[PDB]
């Protein structure tokens, strides 16, 4: 280890810089921590513009019978677009197509 | 407390056939029906 040499007679360079960096990740594991947004109602058998956890979509909600395990939110088709979510207060499984 | 309970006890290292074992889930996303 080196020793950092900081006076205030340093210039623009040589002066401490504070640094922050967020590791974060996103999407392929339920969310944890957001923004101020606030919750809507919820509404069924029409198509309307959903949005759980950052996730944005548009299609009709029905309460689909797949089996989430604790550790997964999201369900997926073949051509990897979102089939299946719970919601974030209600810990049923909702269908979506759109 | 620091105890030296004897030796390592011989050499026990036998082998095994792990057949198809070792299996857990890549990512934390569902999936059914599917040869992912
Ligand atoms: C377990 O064994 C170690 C080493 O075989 C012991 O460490 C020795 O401790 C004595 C003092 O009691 C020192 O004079 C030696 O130099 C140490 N040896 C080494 C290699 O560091 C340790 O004391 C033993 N455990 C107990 C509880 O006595
Ligand atoms: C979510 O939390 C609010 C208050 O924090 C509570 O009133 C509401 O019932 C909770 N959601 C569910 C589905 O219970």
């Amino acid at each position: 280890l080196q020793s950092y040499g900081f006076q205030p007679t340093y210039g623009v360079g040589y002066q401490p810089y504070r640094v922050v960096v967020l590791s974060f990740e996103l999407l392929h594991a339920p969310a944890t921590v957001c923004g101020p947004k606030k919750s809507t109602n919820l509404v069924k058998n029409k198509c309307v513009n959903f949005n759980f956890n950052g996730l944005t979509g548009t299609g009709v909600l029905t309460e689909s019978n797949k089996k989430f395990l604790p550790f997964q939110q999201f369900g997926r088709d073949i051509a990897d677009t979102t089939d299946a979510v719970r919601d974030p207060q209600t810990l049923e499984i909702l269908d979506i197509t759109p | 407390q620091c105890v030296n309970f004897t030796t390592r006890t011989q050499l026990p290292p036998a082998y095994t056939n792990s057949f198809t074992r070792g299996v857990y889930y890549p990512d934390k996303v569902f999936r059914s029906s599917v040869l992912h």
